[PDB]
């Protein structure tokens, strides 16, 4: 129900997956970069991989819906 | 010890989401200190 045509680069779903909303947000600190979905952003630090954005380490992901 | 039972909502503002808990922007709520 957004409703801001800047942020619709935030806005677009898991870009890997793209058959589910961004519900993956790495928190690293006080901060946190939306970029995929839940299973990714787990799948992606157990490959080793930083923050897609700022490479920030990972210390935890959150599982957002509107449920 | 700051959590709230739907604490994983996408928030606007504190104000956005039940319990006394907080927003983040990366649509995280609550405070997990204390
Ligand atoms: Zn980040
Ligand atoms: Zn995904």
């Amino acid at each position: 129900m957004y409703s801001g045509e800047d942020c619709q680069n935030l806005l677009k779903p898991c870009s890997l997956c793209e058959k589910r909303p961004r519900d993956g947000n790495i928190i690293h600190g006080r901060t946190g970069h939306l970029v995929t979905c839940f299973h990714c952003a787990r799948r992606l630090k157990k490959a080793g991989a930083s923050c897609p954005i700022c490479k920030k380490e990972i210390q935890l992901v959150i599982k957002v819906f509107i449920a | 010890g700051g959590v709230c039972p739907n604490l994983y909502l996408l928030c606007r503002r504190d104000s956005d989401c039940p319990g006394a808990c907080i927003c983040r922007h990366d649509s995280y709520c609550g405070s997990g200190s204390d």
